[PDB]
């Protein structure tokens, strides 16, 4: 179906009484007053603002904020050297280099992550076969230098030991859901 | 009134925009890709590939990335034929090297020679 | 499910900034509208199709199974191949009709992706909508065709 | 049924295709080629000379009524003669339909433009044209639309690399953003995801 | 080998809308270099018009020559109307790069590109 | 230490706050992340509340908030306004496009990063980096500007 | 919704709308941030017979375009694509506004 | 102060989006959508979806089809209030974007 | 994280550290892998 | 040579011209232009700065990432001075002032502070050792900053005996105290040249020239243990160069100093013995073509949309 | 095949094995095809290895703790369908999709074999053989390899 | 464990130092090199061996599905641990 946004039913005809009220209408700013009035209603209304920085935005378990590489209770990396973060990573944003560990353990000598190229979007975590590669919760860390966003392989199992606390919490709050 | 005629080579390098040095210096290959020994399949031996010689890749001092200095490194073009490869290189001006569709040559393939009565062909295991 | 939904088009009569203007805010309250039919009408069921050859598994059933496995490798690596064949898909976009022409040569990288914008032809059309008018005039202008280019320079 | 497998109604297909056998006998002088997909989505490939009285009979006929052009874009296949497929989409609002009409050029065979039959077609030839150089004649103003100013080369071809051959920086000697021959400080890495097993029977071609 | 001709029958209208299109860059070149406040002299933005064109001089297909006329009225037009800005200008001079010598031992000194 | 030296220290700091407390941008605004900026600016997070103000003129600029991918035809465009921009002059760039290229990075008509172009005093990465993300960046933008001690280097001289 | 009765009368005359009915700030109605674990359901692939995935491969019954008529392979009533747009009837909830 | 001709320059914001994609796989180029149009994300995902659904003759779940009718309508309402306040934020008012914003 | 604290891992930093960015103790990239060609070592007595 | 110092690509923005050098003068005028060259050909520049680094940030989009380290340093920190220098293959040495400081006059800014940057550049063992002083600073000069570089000179060559020592010109170019400086006379009353500018002659050498020297005499082989003299094509009587930018302007930190006026003042000596930018293999270009684009900032509107000075071999 | 399983109960293990410093084998993997056992036994002419029990404990390798190092033998790596003898200098190195191939022709010897060298990021990473009739069929010697 | 070489950098757990002649040191000079501390290899040398009593076991990582895949290792050498490939734990047949 449709309906109609500016047309009008026949003709409202010209009547006296109508064409005194358009007059007072635009001789006494009417709709001004109105509009004055509804602002005036928000200036007495309560602000929406938050207290940033002592206030946060509220979020969700499922935000993609600044990469990290997970580990087993254990303490040994999640990451297996599969490939498939930067065969799936559409910026092409992640390098990977691998090789057999002292204990032949399939581990990777460099895992490079550039936040500069990353879009942000979870399709390592979600293409992850054993959890490893995850974007917690950290969106507050913007630096002053291009190169310090240019992460490594000891910056990210940094950040993975770091936030281990709080990614483990929203793995365990939403892995139902994925 | 509406034709005319042209006895040339079909030219177009000043109009494709590339720069003289990745005309002239370039040189390209025209072939069939040799199918992967670590799989069976053949799917990917029936289309003309023409690829480009490989350039400079040196490494990054920031990170150890694979820097390079050419851009046509990644180009790879897909034709259905080899005339069609030798026209659209000769067209774009590129020296090209061509090697033939090496196909698989037609095998005798019989089962019951693993179980011969004299000829060496006989297996002593399955 | 929009044959399911019911709502109502807005349609202008003197094809103004003002009309389109209305109309452009009658479509917020028809959203509104489907947006109560969506929150009534949300049936339970899956979340993707249940073809792993096209959608990921679960994960679960990817950390469990050989074949969800096998799937999800293949599908996060090389992905779904698309049989060959040119489509154009346009949806009603809240800024006009969003376009997309696919051809696929059978592998799993499409082969052409055109995006047919409406704020192109919209833009297209700015100077035809300019004639005889004013600054302010062509700024109105310009903010009721819903112009972004992003979509626009592609 | 198949909750996996997209619903099919063949009464599309039956008046796409009766559609499709109407343009080609009206306009046999051009039509090359009428085909309807699966999709039921109707297709007509016409000569590059019949583009202007194709596309008018589709705008101006009572039983097409064409008067919305949906869009105009050009597909790059570069291992026929005439590389460049000119695709034109077209809306009927009359009959609730969509049209496809194909034609092909190259490099140096510039085809009729329609700016006369539609106008979006001004802007639109405007990108085909600074996107994969086919010239377009008797054109308002065909000029580049997208690309850099001055930019050399046309770069939606499949031979023009995807980084390009000049990059942009600023150069504090001369004070001005200045172009260099392009290096990158990681290369893009191609990947070849092409499975070497056959996926889809149908479209089996012959061996030469 | 018979082809349908775009704007020239065959090269000698060809030539002379190559003509007209140098006539008009050489018109343009020192409007240019007043408007545009160029480094460069009048002198040496005609000497980059004129070796250009020598550069594309190598081509006789009738064809190719319409087109390259084609965008070179296109490139001028762009000049007419200040669209194309001093930076796109001056990328025609090449200032800021150095040059790759064409000799063997430099060839051989810098690297492995030939 | 001297005498002299705490006074020019006092001086820098009323200086600082004087810059970080009144810091008014032009958002050299392109895409997704300068629809981000104005939701920086809508009522939740309210950079007007903390002393940034919405829509200045480039005139009228201190830092210029590269929000978008900049292309190879605009990035003389983004040279000419940030030379136009007085010389107490800062950079924030915002998102992957305007630090690094990000998403069309291996594009032919796109600068890889807006730093080969302006000199970018701090990236703020995501794609797009929420709002959050970006108060974020200009707070920390108004401590770098507080660590400058400009009459305690001229005093050293 | 900590306004006084004052202030709320205030704004409610001088916005012509009841405010306090409808507050744009979330105060309690919404859902909680920590919510009980969920059990998604399983598609309709989700059997162990009757599953084989050549009766459900939507994917290869994708032929190639029927050729209606090839210029190398190949008193009737006049034809549309489709049979003509039925016109849309006014809205019987709000015709006009 | 008419108005004789307007000539829009355009290509500001070229990205290579097309080449970019035909250069990456389909789930690979699914974001680009979300960046085509950087106000009705989810409605260029669900054209480029039921596009992509389309080519493979497949059709998503009735659930997933409400799910994503019902964030295209979300979507619609924040594609139309950005066009209205910003129409009004030009025009000269600038309440209704900041109102809108919360929104 | 009163009643219901987080599960505790060995590996888990028992400091925070906050933004460190233009400070001495910033993050500063570098490759992580080895050198990768090795060049021959002359020997150290001469021929004659 | 190690495995990262050998030079790689095409000489690019990203590649590898394996040239470790620490410019310790890269904040002022000439050490731009020199960071930018390096930087463009693709080097590990190393600064060390002392100025503030909102006063350094200009230097930052001036290389790829990672290809410039920025580092604080103090003069009287010879510490600093060998961490600066640790590791480097060339350290260029830019240090200077026009004027005299309370903390800095000209005997400690070219003589002690270039002594201790050689002299830690040699216990760090770097390669290549680049200082630049200025022509006509031969011995007792009329000047104190002439003769204090010269005795800077000394000193540089008997810390670092195999030292380029590289003189130019009064170098002019887009921020220089040159040609900015004669535009800024225009602010008074009148011209006040001593002996109305006829005795003194220069030749003056571009900015660009200069850092092409530079860099040709890191990258050059045959440079090591030389001094080079770097001046423009033409030489021009001070009043002929004063009318020249006047005319061309079309018109008609202490600005000015006594040591300022003296080095204006002193003419230019003919560079026979020494080699120059055409040895380093630099075209001299000449102040006629690189003019306009310094003193179009001093023109007027309806002047911004002249005959050079004659030149004289003397 | 389809996609998903059926199979609800515990999957077999098989202990690996030690044929060599070339040849890595996770028998775990196999499938049991003997194309390595036929391999050995025609072209490589070694027959020593083989199939060991019955049904679905019949494992394939060498019964003793026998060293598999002939020539061609790099060729079971080719052979193998799956991953259960797999290269153990190019072991958890690089992937397929990321490796660029190079037709090229190997040095090691006076046949000539026609060699793919898979390069990645500049860097060589495994050498594999190209099919040709007249020269080295579908393999390469250990050495080349 | 992070160890340092004699030029005093830390040494990572992939093995990587920067020479004493190398010039890519000066972007450590007046910064850091932070390398990871808790070292993998270490800290799974530091697990006990499982001592369980099947021929075949199964390994997810523990957790379920927040592991890594389920696999079985064939604990048939006496003399040798199984280990699994994913998560590094190591199992042993209890014969007893
Ligand atoms: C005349 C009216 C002046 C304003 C007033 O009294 O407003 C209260 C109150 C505001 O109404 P409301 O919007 O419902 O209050 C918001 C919350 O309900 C209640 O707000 P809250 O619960 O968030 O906290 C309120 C609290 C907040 O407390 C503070 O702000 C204390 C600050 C101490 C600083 C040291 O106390 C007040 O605001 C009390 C009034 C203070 C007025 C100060 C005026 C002079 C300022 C300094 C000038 C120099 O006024 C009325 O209800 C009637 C106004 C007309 C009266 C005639
Ligand atoms: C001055 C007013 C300031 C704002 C006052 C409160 C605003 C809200 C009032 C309530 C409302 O919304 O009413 C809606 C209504 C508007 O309703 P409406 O828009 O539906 O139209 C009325 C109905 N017809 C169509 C028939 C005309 O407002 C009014 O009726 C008020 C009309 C204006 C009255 C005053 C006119 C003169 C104003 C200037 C002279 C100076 C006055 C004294 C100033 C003293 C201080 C400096
Ligand atoms: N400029 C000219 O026309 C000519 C210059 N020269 C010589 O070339 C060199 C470079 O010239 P130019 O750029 O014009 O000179 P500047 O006046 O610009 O100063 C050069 C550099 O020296 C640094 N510097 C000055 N004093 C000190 C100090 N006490 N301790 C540490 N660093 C200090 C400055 O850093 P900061 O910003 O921290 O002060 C600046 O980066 C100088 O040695 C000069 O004598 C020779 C001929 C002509
Ligand atoms: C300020 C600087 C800006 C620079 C702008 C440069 C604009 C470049 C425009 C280029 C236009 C063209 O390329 S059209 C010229 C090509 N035409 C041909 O090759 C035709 C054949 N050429 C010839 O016959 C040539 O010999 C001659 C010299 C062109 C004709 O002379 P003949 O007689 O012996
Ligand atoms: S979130 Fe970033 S790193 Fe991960 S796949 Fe997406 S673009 Fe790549
Ligand atoms: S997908 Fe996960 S396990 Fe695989 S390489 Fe990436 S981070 Fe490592
Ligand atoms: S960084 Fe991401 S969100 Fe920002 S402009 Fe680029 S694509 Fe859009
Ligand atoms: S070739 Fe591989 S899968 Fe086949 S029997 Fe041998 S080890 Fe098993
Ligand atoms: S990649 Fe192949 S061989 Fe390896 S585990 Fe998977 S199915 Fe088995
Ligand atoms: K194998
Ligand atoms: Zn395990």
């Amino acid at each position: 179906t449709y309906k109609y946004v500016n047309k009008k039913e026949q003709e409202s005809e010209v009547d006296m009484k109508s064409a005194t009220d358009n007059a007072a209408r635009i001789l006494m700013w009417t709709e001004l007053i109105r509009g004055l009035g509804m602002t005036l209603s928000y200036l007495f209304r309560e602000p929406a603002t938050i207290n940033y920085p002592f206030e946060k935005g509220p979020l969700s378990p499922r935000f993609r904020g600044e990469h990290a590489l997970r580990r087993y209770p254990s303490g040994e990396e999640r990451c297996i050297a599969c490939k498939l973060c930067e065969a799936i990573c559409p910026a092409q944003a992640i390098t990977i280099e691998a090789e057999p560990r002292a204990d032949g353990s399939r581990r990777t000598t460099r895992y490079d992550i550039d936040m500069t190229k990353c879009i942000y979007c979870g399709f390592c975590q979600e293409a992850c076969p054993v959890d490893a590669i995850v974007e917690g919760p950290n969106f507050e860390f913007s630096t002053e230098t291009h190169e310090e966003l240019l992460y490594n392989k000891e910056k990210l199992l940094n950040n993975g030991d770091k936030w281990e606390a709080e990614i483990a919490a929203n793995i365990q709050a939403d892995y139902l859901y994925r | 009134t509406q034709l005319i005629t042209v006895d040339e080579k079909l030219d177009i390098t000043t109009l494709t925009g590339v720069p003289e040095e990745h005309i002239k210096t370039r040189k390209v290959r025209i072939f069939v890709p040799a199918r992967n020994n670590m799989q069976s399949g053949v799917n990917n031996t029936k289309k003309w590939k023409m690829e480009f010689d490989t350039r400079e890749r040196w490494e990054n001092p920031l990170m150890g990335w694979a820097s390079t200095a050419d851009p046509l490194s990644n180009m790879v073009l897909t034709f259905s034929a080899k005339e069609d490869a030798i026209a659209f290189a000769e067209k774009n001006g590129w020296s090209y090297d061509v090697e033939e569709k090496k196909v698989p040559k037609p095998k005798s393939k019989s089962y019951g020679a693993n179980f011969s009565w004299n000829k060496r062909t006989r297996v002593s295991t399955k | 499910v929009y044959d399911q939904v019911e709502f109502d088009v807005p349609i202008g009569s003197r094809g103004d900034c003002y009309d389109r203007y209305l109309c452009r805010v009658e479509e917020m309250r028809q959203s509104l509208r489907i947006i109560e039919q969506c929150l009534n009408k949300m049936p339970p069921g899956e979340i993707k199709v249940d073809d792993a050859k096209v959608s990921p598994p679960k994960r679960a059933e990817m950390k469990t199974s050989m074949e969800s496995l096998i799937h999800h490798f293949k599908l996060y690596t090389e992905g779904y191949q698309v049989p060959p064949g040119a489509t154009y898909t346009a949806i009603e976009a809240p800024k006009g009709e969003f376009g997309v022409y696919l051809v696929s040569d059978g592998s799993s990288r499409p082969y052409r992706c055109k995006i047919k914008a409406p704020g192109f032809a919209h833009l297209a059309g700015l100077d035809k909508m300019s004639k005889g008018h004013m600054l302010a005039d062509v700024v109105a202008i310009i903010g009721t065709q819903d112009i972004v280019f992003g979509e626009i320079d592609r | 049924k198949r909750p996996t497998v997209r619903p099919r109604s063949d009464v599309t297909h039956k008046q796409l295709s009766a559609f499709g056998e109407y343009v080609a006998e009206i306009l046999p002088k051009y039509v090359q080629q009428v085909q309807v997909s699966c999709l039921d989505e109707l297709e007509i490939c016409i000569h590059p000379d019949g583009v202007i009285p194709t596309l008018t009979f589709l705008r101006d006929h009572t039983n097409a009524q064409f008067k919305s052009l949906a869009d105009l874009t050009a597909v790059d296949v570069p291992t026929r003669q005439n590389r460049f497929e000119i695709v034109y989409n077209l809306l009927s609002l009359r009959f609730n339909s969509r049209i496809r009409v194909k034609t092909y050029a190259d490099e140096l065979t510039p085809i009729d433009s329609i700016v006369s039959v539609h106008i979006a077609a001004n802007w639109y030839e405007r990108e085909v044209w600074d996107m994969f150089g086919v010239f377009f004649f008797n054109h308002p103003d065909l000029r580049r639309i997208l690309t850099d100013y001055g930019f050399e080369g046309h770069p939606f071809r499949k031979d023009f690399p995807l980084t390009g051959y000049v990059e942009l920086r600023y150069d504090d000697e001369v004070k001005r953003v200045v172009a260099e021959p392009v290096e990158l400080a990681q290369e893009f890495r191609k990947f070849d995801l092409n499975s070497p097993w056959e996926a889809f029977p149908a479209y089996r071609q012959p061996p030469e | 080998t018979s082809v349908k001709p775009i704007f020239s029958r065959d090269l000698n209208e060809a030539k002379r809308r190559v003509r007209e299109l140098y006539r008009a860059w050489y018109r343009e070149v020192p409007n240019t270099v007043h408007l545009m406040q160029l480094d460069i002299t009048v002198k040496q933005g005609r000497d980059k018009v004129r070796e250009m064109f020598m550069k594309n001089a190598h081509v006789t297909d009738p064809r190719v020559v319409d087109l390259l006329v084609i965008k070179g009225k296109m490139e001028l037009q762009e000049t007419i109307k200040v669209w194309k800005q001093r930076t796109h200008v001056m990328r025609f001079f090449h200032e800021t790069e150095t040059p790759r010598p064409k000799d063997f031992l430099s060839k051989f000194y810098m690297g492995h590109d030939p | 230490r001297s005498r002299a030296e705490y006074v020019v220290t006092k001086l820098d700091d009323l200086i600082n706050w004087a810059r970080r407390s009144s810091l008014w941008p032009m958002t050299f605004g392109l895409a997704c992340c300068a629809v981000e900026m104005m939701h920086m600016a809508a009522p939740r997070y309210d950079m007007d509340r903390f002393g940034v103000v919405f829509r200045a003129s480039p005139r009228q600029a201190d830092v210029m908030i590269v929000a978008g991918t900049l292309t190879n035809k605009m990035a003389p465009a983004l040279r000419k306004v940030y030379d136009q921009m007085p010389e107490p002059r800062y950079v924030v760039s915002m998102g992957s496009c305007a630090n690094g290229g990000g998403y069309y990075h291996y594009s032919y008509s796109v600068v890889r990063g807006c730093d080969r172009i302006v000199p970018v005093d701090i990236y703020v990465p995501g794609c797009p980096p929420t709002a959050e993300a970006l108060l974020y960046g200009i707070l920390q933008l108004q401590r770098k500007i507080k660590r400058e001690q400009k009459l305690k280097i001229w005093y050293r001289r | 919704a900590s306004a006084t009765r004052v202030i709320q009368k205030l704004r409610n005359w001088a916005s012509g709308q009841d405010l306090q009915a409808k507050l744009q700030l979330r105060y309690q109605e919404i859902a909680k941030r920590t919510q009980p674990p969920p059990k998604l359901p399983v598609g309709p692939s989700h059997k162990l017979s009757n599953n084989y995935y050549c009766t459900r491969d939507g994917r290869r019954e994708v032929v190639p375009p029927s050729i209606i008529m090839s210029s190398q392979k190949a008193e009737k009533k006049a034809v549309t694509p489709a049979p003509p747009m039925k016109r849309w009837e006014l809205s019987k909830d709000q015709p006009y506004l | 102060e008419m108005v004789r001709k307007c000539d829009p320059h355009i290509g500001l914001l070229h990205r290579g989006t097309e080449k970019l994609i035909e250069y990456k796989t389909y789930l690979q180029a699914l974001p680009y959508f979300d960046r085509l149009d950087y106000v009705s994300m989810m409605c260029n995902e669900q054209a480029y979806s039921i596009a992509v659904e389309k080519l493979l003759n497949i059709q998503p779940p009735p659930r997933a089809q409400w799910i994503r009718v019902l964030f295209g309508e979300i979507t619609r309402i924040l594609n139309h209030i950005m066009a209205v306040t910003t129409h009004a934020l030009d025009i000269g008012a600038m309440t209704p974007f900041f109102w809108m914003f919360e929104e | 994280p009163t009643t219901n604290p987080p599960t505790a891992r060995k590996f888990i930093w028992t400091n925070h550290k906050f933004n460190v960015s233009a400070t001495p103790e910033q993050y500063v990239p570098y490759s992580t892998t080895r050198k990768k060609i090795h060049e021959w070592v002359p020997p150290s007595t001469p021929y004659k | 040579l190690h495995h990262a110092v050998i030079p790689h690509g095409k000489g690019g923005r990203s590649s590898v011209s394996g040239v470790v050098a620490t410019v310790f003068g890269a904040t002022g005028f000439l050490g731009r232009y020199v960071v930018n060259h390096l930087g463009r050909m693709g080097s590990q520049v190393i600064i060390p700065y002392r100025c503030d680094v909102y006063d350094i940030m200009h230097l930052r989009l001036m290389g790829d990432l990672g290809q410039l380290t920025f580092l604080e340093w103090d003069a009287r920190d010879k510490d600093s001075i060998r961490k600066a220098v640790q590791h480097s293959n060339v350290v260029i040495n830019l240090i200077g002032r026009e004027w005299e400081t309370r903390n800095f006059d000209f005997e400690d800014v070219f003589v002690n502070i270039p002594r201790a940057i050689a002299q830690a550049s040699k216990e760090a063992g770097v390669e290549r050792f680049i200082h630049v002083s200025h022509l006509n600073a031969s011995m007792k000069s009329s000047s104190k900053s002439l003769r204090s570089k010269a005795v800077g000179e000394k000193e540089v060559r008997s810390v670092f005996p195999e030292a380029i020592i590289i003189r130019p010109s009064d170098i002019f170019g887009r921020e220089d105290r040159f040609l900015n400086h004669f535009a800024n006379y225009r602010w008074f009353l009148a011209v006040p040249l001593v002996s109305l500018g006829f005795k003194t002659v220069k030749q003056p050498v571009y900015v660009a020239d200069v850092s092409k020297g530079i860099v040709n005499a890191t990258k050059d082989p045959d440079a090591v243990g030389k001094t080079f003299a770097f001046t423009g094509p033409n030489r021009y009587l001070l009043f002929h160069l004063v009318k020249y930018i006047f005319g061309m302007t079309h018109r008609t930190e202490p600005w000015t100093t006594k040591d300022k006026v003296e080095r204006i003042h002193i003419s230019d000596v003919m560079p026979t013995d020494l080699p120059g930018l055409e040895d380093l293999g630099v075209q001299p270009t000449p102040l006629e073509l690189k003019s306009i684009e310094v003193l179009r900032r001093h023109r007027t509107y309806r002047w911004l949309s002249t005959k050079p000075a004659k030149t004289v071999n003397y | 095949g389809s996609d998903r399983s059926r199979f609800l109960e515990g999957k077999r293990a098989v202990e690996d094995k030690n044929i060599g410093p070339l040849v890595k084998t996770i028998m775990t993997r196999c499938i049991q095809c003997t194309r390595c056992i036929r391999f050995a036994s025609e072209i490589a002419g070694v027959d020593d290895l083989g199939t060991t029990g019955r049904g679905n404990d019949m494992q394939v390798g060498t019964y003793i703790e026998k060293m598999f190092m002939s020539e061609l033998s790099g060729n079971v790596i080719d052979i193998c369908p799956v991953g259960a003898l797999t290269s153990k200098p190019y072991a958890f190195t690089a992937r397929p999709w990321e490796t660029r191939k190079t037709e090229s022709i190997d040095v090691m010897d006076a046949v000539g074999s026609n060699i793919v060298v898979s390069t990645r990021t500049g860097e060589v990473m495994r050498i594999l053989p190209r099919m040709h009739e007249d020269i080295n069929e579908e393999w390469i010697s250990d050495k080349t390899r | 464990g992070v160890q340092v070489s004699p030029s005093g950098e830390k040494i990572t757990h992939t093995g990587q130092v920067y020479d004493e002649k190398d010039y890519r040191r000066v972007r450590f000079v007046d910064r850091q090199k932070e390398v990871n501390e808790n070292f993998a290899i270490d800290l799974i040398a530091q697990q006990p061996v499982n001592e369980v009593e099947h021929r075949i076991i199964a390994c997810d990582g523990g957790g379920g599905a927040l592991g890594h895949p389920k696999v079985y290792i064939n604990l048939d050498k006496e003399t040798k641990t199984g280990t699994c490939g994913y998560c590094g734990l190591q199992f042993k047949q209890h014969h007893h």
